[PDB]
Parts: C-alpha cells; sequence; structure tokens
C-alpha cells in the first residue's frame, strides 16, 4: 500500500501525466476521482479483501499464454493449468 | 445445479475429497441395494433364502 | 534423446493453441469419426484382409481334407 | 516404360503425397543422414521442418489433407540426394584410404 | 527452487515421468509398456498371495490348490487373476513385439537385446509356473521338455540329471521350479529397467520414423492419463474373463492329480507354446527341432540386423506391410497347428508353414526391402 | 474516401474531451473554448467482448533471448477491486 501511494504520487508528477490522468478519468468515469479518495480506498484493504479478488480472478481461469523466441522450455498448456490452482500441494 | 455445485464443491480441494468420499459410501449403498435386487430379481426361484424360508 | 532446451532449431513457426474450456468435449463425433474410420479401412482391405481369408480358406481344406479321410475308413 | 506407371501406382499407394511430403523427408536416420541435413541451406532446412511438424500433426490427429494440396509424382522436388552422394563418397573415401 | 528438482529421487522421478519429451503421434499401439507393467505387479500381487496359501510338494500341492480355490476367501479369484493375467500380459508382449517390428522401432539394438533376454525370462517363468500346479499336462510336457534339453551331446545328459534331483519330475523338480519360478520376475523388473534406461538414453519413436524432436509434447498429463485408459481397459476385459468364462483358455486336463503312468492323448503345452512347440513336431529331429526353436529365437535377435530399407518403418513400404499380415497370419497358423492332433494334412500344413515362416522373416524381407529400394530411383 | 468517412463519424459530438493542466486560468480556458471551440455541431458501440483464453507461440530461434507473457481477463474500472 505505501509502494502504490508512491507509485501514485510519482506517477502524477509535472503537467503532462496530470492532464493525462485528467483525460483518461473523464474518459472512463466522466469525472476525476482526486488522490484523497484513492488514499481512503487503500486504506480500505486488509490481506483478507486480496485474497478474496486473487480468489476471484486468479483460481482456475483459462488464461492467455504469448511465447516469443526459442521457446522450446516453456510447458504445455496444461501444466499451466495444473500449476494454475493449488491442490496445497 | 451446475454453477452452483462448482462455486460449491469445486474450489477447496480437502472439501472436495471429503464430499467425494461421503458420496461415494452413498452411492456403494445404493448400488449394493440396487445390484442385489436385479440380481435376485433376474434369478427368482431358485435361490437359498426362499428354501431357507421353508422352513 | 536428452531433455528440452537443446532439441531443435526452428525458425518460422507460430502455433496457435485453444484452451481446453473452450471447446466442446466431442467436437463432431459422428458426422467426422464415420468417414475417417471408412477412410483407414479401405486404406488397409487388401493389405490386411487378403492374408485371413487365405488363413480361412486352407483353415477349411485342411479341415474337409481332415473329414474326407475320417469319413470313408 | 510402363515401370514409371509401376512407381505412379507406388507414389499412389504409398501415403506420403496423401500427407504431402517429398522423398527427402522419410530417409532412416544413419550419422550421415544427420551430416547430410546439416549440409543443407537454411531455407529447405526450415521448410522441411515446417512440413514434418505438419505431417506429425496430421498423422496424430489422422484427418489427412483434401486431395488438392498433395504433392505429385512430377514436381517432386528431391534434393537431399546429391547431398547424400557426396557424404556417402566422402565415407568411401575414408574407408579406401584406411583400408589402403 | 522447485522441490521435483531438488530431491535425488525427485530428480529420477522428473526424468522419467514428468520431463520425458514423448512424441506426440502414438495412438493406442504405445500403451503397452504401461500394460506390462501393471499385469507385472499385479502377477507380483497374485503370486504372493498363492505362495502364502501354496505348498510345494508332489503330495500336497494339488490339495493345497483345492483348498485354496475352495476355503480361502478369493483365492478362485487370485488365482484365476494369476492365469488370466498371464495370458493378458502375453497378448499384451506379442504386440508390444509387433509394434515394435512394424513400426522400424526395432534400429534401436542393443534394447533389443535386453527385450530377447526379457523374452526368455518370461518364457521360463511361464513355464516353470505352469508346472507348479501339479498336472497331469504340466508333468507330461514338463518331462518333455526335460528330454528336449537332454537332446545336447555330452552336455545335456549330465545337465538334466543336474536339475532333476532324481530319475523323472519328483519332489527335488519340483520344488526347484518353485523356487525359479517364485524368484524370476525381480530379474526381469530389474532387466525392465535396463531396458527403459536404453530407451531413455536413446528416446522414443513414432509411427513415421522421423524423428518427433521438433514436436515433443511431456509424459504427463497426457500419457498418464492415456495410459489409465488403457489400463483400466485391460482390467476390465482382464476381470471379465475371469469372472464370466474362466474356461475358454484352460485346459480341461489342467484340474486332474497327476498319473504317472496315464500320458493323455491331448497332451499339449498351452497355446503361448504351441508355435514353439508346432516347430517342433513337424520336423523330426529333437536337436533338430529345439534347435529350430534356438533359431527361432535367435532369428528375433538378427532382424535388427538385416533393416537394408531407407525408411525406418514398413507404414509407406507396402510391400513388406503384407508379408508382415502374411506373417501375422502364418504366426496364428502356427498356433492353430499346435493345438491340433498330429495328422497328417495337418502334418503338411505344419511343416510348410514353419518353413514359410522361416522364408517370409529371413528371406523374403531383405528381398522386399531391395524392390523397395531400388523401386525408388535408389 | 473511407477515411473521409472515418473521420467525419468516430468523433464528433459526445466522445471530446480537452483538457489544460498548467499555469493558466480556467476562465479564460472555457472563453477560449468558446472562442474556438465552439459552433463544432455535431449530432453506437461499446459491446461486451468475450475473451477467448488461449496460447499462441512463436518458435522462432534466431533471436538469443526469450519473452514470455501470461495473463487473465481483467476486471476494468467501476471497481475497487482494481485498487
Ligand atoms: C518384458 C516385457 C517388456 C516390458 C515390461 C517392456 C517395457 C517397455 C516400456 C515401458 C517401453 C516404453 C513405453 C512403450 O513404448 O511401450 C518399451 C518400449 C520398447 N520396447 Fe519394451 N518391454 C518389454 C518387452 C520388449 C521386447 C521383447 C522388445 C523387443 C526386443 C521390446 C522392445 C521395445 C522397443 C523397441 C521399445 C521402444 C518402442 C518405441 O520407441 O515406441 N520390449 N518397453
Ligand atoms: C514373483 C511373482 C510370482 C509368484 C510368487 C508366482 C507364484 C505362482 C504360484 C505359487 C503358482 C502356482 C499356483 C497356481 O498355479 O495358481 C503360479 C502359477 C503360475 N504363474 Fe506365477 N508367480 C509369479 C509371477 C508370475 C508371472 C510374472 C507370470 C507370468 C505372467 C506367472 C505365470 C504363472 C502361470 C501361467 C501359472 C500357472 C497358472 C495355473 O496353472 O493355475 N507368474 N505362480
Amino acid at each position: 500500500k505505501n509502494l502504490l501511494r508512491n507509485a501514485l504520487v510519482s506517477h502524477l508528477d509535472g503537467t503532462t501525466p496530470v492532464c493525462e490522468d485528467i483525460g483518461r478519468s473523464l474518459l472512463t468515469y466522466g469525472r476525476r476521482i482526486p488522490l484523497a479518495e484513492w488514499e481512503s480506498r487503500i486504506a480500505e484493504v486488509d490481506a483478507r479483501v486480496v485474497r478474496e479478488v486473487c480468489s476471484k480472478y486468479f483460481y482456475d481461469q483459462c488464461p492467455a499464454v504469448a511465447g516469443f523466441g526459442p521457446i522450446e522450455q516453456l510447458p504445455d498448456y496444461n501444466r499451466i493449468r495444473s500449476g494454475m490452482f493449488w491442490l496445497r500441494f | 445445479l451446475t454453477a452452483r455445485l462448482y462455486s460449491l464443491l469445486f474450489r477447496r480441494t480437502s472439501t472436495f475429497a471429503l464430499t467425494i468420499v461421503v458420496g461415494a459410501l452413498f452411492f456403494e449403498r445404493a448400488f449394493d441395494q440396487g445390484a442385489d435386487a436385479i440380481y435376485e430379481h433376474i434369478n427368482e426361484g431358485k435361490l437359498w433364502k426362499h428354501i431357507k424360508h421353508k422352513y | 534423446g536428452r531433455q528440452f532446451g537443446h532439441l531443435t532449431r526452428v525458425r518460422h513457426v507460430i502455433t496457435y493453441s485453444l484452451s481446453p474450456f473452450e471447446q466442446r468435449a466431442f467436437p463432431h463425433y459422428f458426422s467426422k469419426g464415420i468417414p475417417n474410420v471408412l477412410r483407414r479401412t479401405r486404406a488397409c482391405i487388401l493389405r490386411v484382409a487378403p492374408p485371413f481369408v487365405v488363413f480361412y480358406l486352407v483353415y477349411t481344406w485342411g479341415t474337409q481334407e481332415f473329414e474326407k479321410s475320417k469319413r470313408k475308413n | 516404360k510402363w515401370l514409371e506407371g509401376i512407381r505412379k501406382w507406388y507414389y499412389n499407394a504409398a501415403g506420403f503425397n496423401k500427407l504431402g511430403l517429398m522423398r527427402d523427408d522419410t530417409i532412416h536416420e544413419n550419422d550421415d543422414v544427420k551430416e547430410a541435413i546439416r549440409r543443407l541451406p537454411e531455407n529447405l532446412y526450415n521448410d522441411r521442418v515446417f512440413r514434418i511438424k505438419r505431417a506429425l500433426d496430421l498423422s496424430m490427429r489422422q484427418q489427412i489433407l483434401p486431395k488438392e494440396q498433395w504433392t505429385k509424382y512430377e514436381e517432386d522436388k528431391f534434393y537431399l540426394e546429391p547431398y547424400l552422394k557426396e557424404v556417402i563418397r566422402e565415407r568411401k573415401e575414408r574407408e579406401e584410404w584406411t583400408k589402403k | 527452487i522447485n522441490i521435483r528438482k531438488t530431491h535425488p529421487l525427485m530428480k529420477i522421478v522428473n526424468n522419467a515421468f514428468i520431463d520425458l519429451p514423448a512424441p506426440s503421434n502414438i495412438s493406442s499401439w504405445w500403451n503397452f509398456g504401461s500394460l506390462l507393467g501393471i499385469c507385472l505387479i499385479l502377477q507380483i500381487l497374485t503370486g504372493l498371495f498363492l505362495a502364502m496359501h501354496y505348498t510345494p510338494d508332489t503330495t500336497t500341492a494339488f490339495s493345497s490348490v483345492t483348498h485354496i480355490c475352495r476355503d480361502v476367501n478369493y483365492g478362485w479369484i487370485i488365482r484365476y487373476m494369476h492365469a488370466n493375467g498371464a495370458s493378458m500380459f502375453f497378448i499384451c508382449l506379442f504386440m508390444h513385439v509387433g509394434r515394435g517390428l512394424y513400426y522400424g522401432s526395432y534400429t534401436f539394438l542393443e534394447t533389443w537385446n535386453i527385450g530377447v533376454i526379457l523374452l526368455f525370462a518370461t518364457m521360463a517363468t511361464a513355464f516353470m509356473g505352469y508346472v507348479l500346479p501339479w498336472g497331469q499336462m504340466s508333468f507330461w510336457g514338463a518331462t518333455v521338455i526335460t528330454n528336449l534339453l537332454s537332446a545336447i551331446p555330452y552336455i545335456g545328459t549330465n545337465l538334466v540329471e543336474w536339475i532333476w534331483g532324481g530319475f523323472s519330475v519328483d519332489k527335488a523338480t519340483l520344488t526347484r521350479f518353485f523356487a525359479f519360478h517364485f524368484i524370476f520376475p525381480f530379474i526381469i523388473a530389474a532387466l525392465a529397467m535396463v531396458h527403459l534406461l536404453f530407451l531413455h538414453e536413446t528416446g522414443s519413436n513414432n509411427p513415421t520414423g522421423i524423428p518427433s524432436d521438433t514436436d515433443k509434447i511431456p509424459f504427463h498429463p497426457y500419457y498418464t492419463i492415456k495410459d489409465i485408459l488403457g489400463a483400466i481397459l485391460l482390467i476390465l476385459i482382464l476381470m471379465l474373463l475371469v469372472l464370466f468364462t474362466p474356461d475358454l483358455l484352460g485346459d480341461p486336463d489342467n484340474y486332474t492329480p497327476a498319473n504317472p503312468l496315464n500320458t493323455p492323448p491331448h497332451i499339449k503345452p498351452e497355446w503361448y507354446f504351441l508355435f514353439a512347440y508346432a516347430i517342433l513336431r513337424s520336423i523330426p529331429n529333437k536337436l533338430g527341432g529345439v534347435l529350430a526353436l534356438v533359431l527361432s529365437i535367435l532369428v528375433l535377435v538378427i532382424m535388427p540386423l538385416l533393416h537394408t530399407s531407407k525408411q525406418r518403418s514398413m507404414m509407406f513400404r507396402p510391400i513388406s506391410q503384407c508379408m508382415f499380415w502374411i506373417l501375422v497370419a502364418d504366426l496364428l497358423t502356427l498356433t492353430w497347428i499346435g493345438g491340433q492332433p498330429v495328422e497328417h494334412p495337418y502334418i503338411i500344413i505344419g511343416q510348410l508353414a514353419s518353413i514359410m515362416y522361416f522364408l517370409i522373416i529371413l528371406v523374403m524381407m531383405p528381398v522386399a526391402s531391395i524392390i523397395e529400394n531400388n523401386l525408388l530411383k535408389w | 474516401a473511407d477515411l473521409t468517412e472515418y473521420l467525419s463519424r468516430h468523433y464528433k459530438a459526445p466522445r471530446m474531451v480537452l483538457a489544460a493542466a498548467g499555469g493558466l486560468e480556467h476562465r479564460q480556458l472555457l472563453d477560449l473554448a468558446q472562442k474556438h471551440f465552439s459552433g463544432l455541431s455535431g449530432t453506437p458501440t461499446l459491446t461486451p467482448c468475450r475473451f477467448t483464453g488461449s496460447e499462441i507461440r512463436h518458435r522462432e530461434d534466431g533471436l538469443p533471448l526469450a519473452h514470455v507473457a501470461i495473463a487473465v481477463e481483467g476486471p476494468g474500472w467501476a471497481n475497487p477491486d482494481n485498487v
């Protein structure tokens, strides 16, 4: 959470990232959310909600894998599917 | 039915194993009754239970 | 003979690979499996079958020769 | 000569044309065949392994190609044979030099 | 890092069953390795439980196995599992050999030699296990094949009196054969590990003969579940054999106490030895017939040294393929002629079939190979 | 012709944002918007897109390094679960 705070603050420095942020906020939302509400929603975060959301968006998905180059070592897709969900090893 | 079943009994491994052992015992019981009923049903008559039921 | 990493050197190849949950369990079984097995059957009729009909003809010939020898006496 | 027609009947009944393969594909491999494959340009080598992998896929799934993409007796671009000739002649060169 | 890549046993497991680059072209004719392995461990278990209730003596064996099949719980099905699993093991062994001859994988030389030695060991284990129930058929067949070993001049007489423990098949011979059938599948498993070692040195083979190093799919979990499919197919066929028709394979005379005087007229070995036996009785020479059998196994040794083709398999050589199917029909012909009484037309066609066997595998293979060779502008 | 059609359709009335960040005045900014961007006088998309989930691979051994990416379907914008 402290890394996300510092990353967002150093992300929005200057004028170009600020104006880009205003444009992208008013395109996705029609409005701009200032960073204090982002700080409050950072304070709305504990590890239990995090592992709930990660259980929602990772736990036995059907991912998209793109390989480029000498990718002989890269396993088959079913190896990714087996190692995706834990059987608690 | 399917969404309910996957959302309950297919996301924790140990609960999955426990419920398939419980259902395996229940299916073992039901298959005992079904198979014994069928095999006694297609060979009625010459079976020892009725000849013992004579006596 | 070894593990992966060192076997071949192939450029110019892109493989598309589909998710198993993406497609059906049995994609067009009856509309494809029957003509494919008819083609694989026709691809081996005159190579596989003419030994066995020779087997059955020599079977019946030697059998009826034994019967004819054992039914006059 | 009618032996060409016999070769045509054989090349029909072979099946690697139906798999879309050339004569330079199904050679059994000794080390001389390995040297001969190594003595090839990059384009034909990559086209050969592309043909091999397509043939392995269509041999696994067994859904063999339509009639139109099948190679023929005339257009068989056989190319490994002079390289194989040079490799075996170098091998006979070495054997003759040792037995001399 | 990864527990599979650190523990030394798990490194062996990883190199054996996980990171094995396998050919993606192999159909159900390559499941036979797992089939033979599961047959072997089930034979281990069934013979082990039999040995927990078997008595190795001439007086007590027949009555004790009767006590097993009538009194010990499930011993009847365990005995049926052992015998019919030997038969299923033989079916899978012949088709493993047929794959190895048809798809040109016999170019693997020392792996083929290890397989030949495994074939010797399985024949010996099979024969001595068949001797063990102390039947009439087993007694007379053991006497016949013991005299076949006495066919050797000046060495065979001492060797047969050395393996007797008497004048004939007596209690010493019975217990010695029990010991050898009781010990040999461990040695079979060890040489099977050696067989697997040389194959994982080389790498497995596809139907094409072209090495599939550009198209290697792993051994897991694809081939694991495919071998499970084939194994449970073997389970259902084997168990339906032992629970529906137990008598389609077993001899009737096998259920008789051994009479040392009878020699019943339909004396024969079991069907997996009749092709070994049809070569014998259709050649009027004792040493000549047993030398013909030993030379048949040596022909199976020879056939890797006569591959004068330029492909690997006969998949694209249809003439040699048709000769191979004629050889398949000739093998079943020799087996059926082994399953007949000695009769004069049967004698004629058995001699013709055995000489046809030798002429096809010995002579016709390089002839067919060189017609296929010179036909293709070579 | 298609370029003119594209420029005439996919730009005009609701779907454009002017944004200014830095040392200026917002009142004069809207006054300059009144001065120039007024009178533009402009006058049917965004369907849910099916995520497939699959694997594409380019065996191309001429290059030394290797590049492997893996992803799943992202949730979007209207969720604090994105945070
Ligand atoms: C004693 C019984 C045998 C066992 C348990 C056994 C076991 C195996 C196993 C596990 C494999 C690897 C998987 C497979 O393709 O089946 C294999 C392959 C092979 N075996 Fe055997 N084998 C036996 C008998 C033989 C015999 C008698 C031969 C012939 C000499 C033989 C020749 C081969 C060959 C050539 C391969 C490789 C085939 C390929 O690459 O596809 N095996 N065997
Ligand atoms: C080391 C493990 C093994 C042991 C301890 C063992 C033990 C026995 C015993 C005690 C018998 C006599 C009882 C009976 O005939 O039912 C027997 C018979 C037999 N065994 Fe084994 N055996 C073993 C492995 C094998 C294997 C690997 C085969 C071959 C697949 C085999 C094939 C046979 C056959 C064909 C019989 C004769 C079956 C009959 O006539 O009833 N055995 N074995």
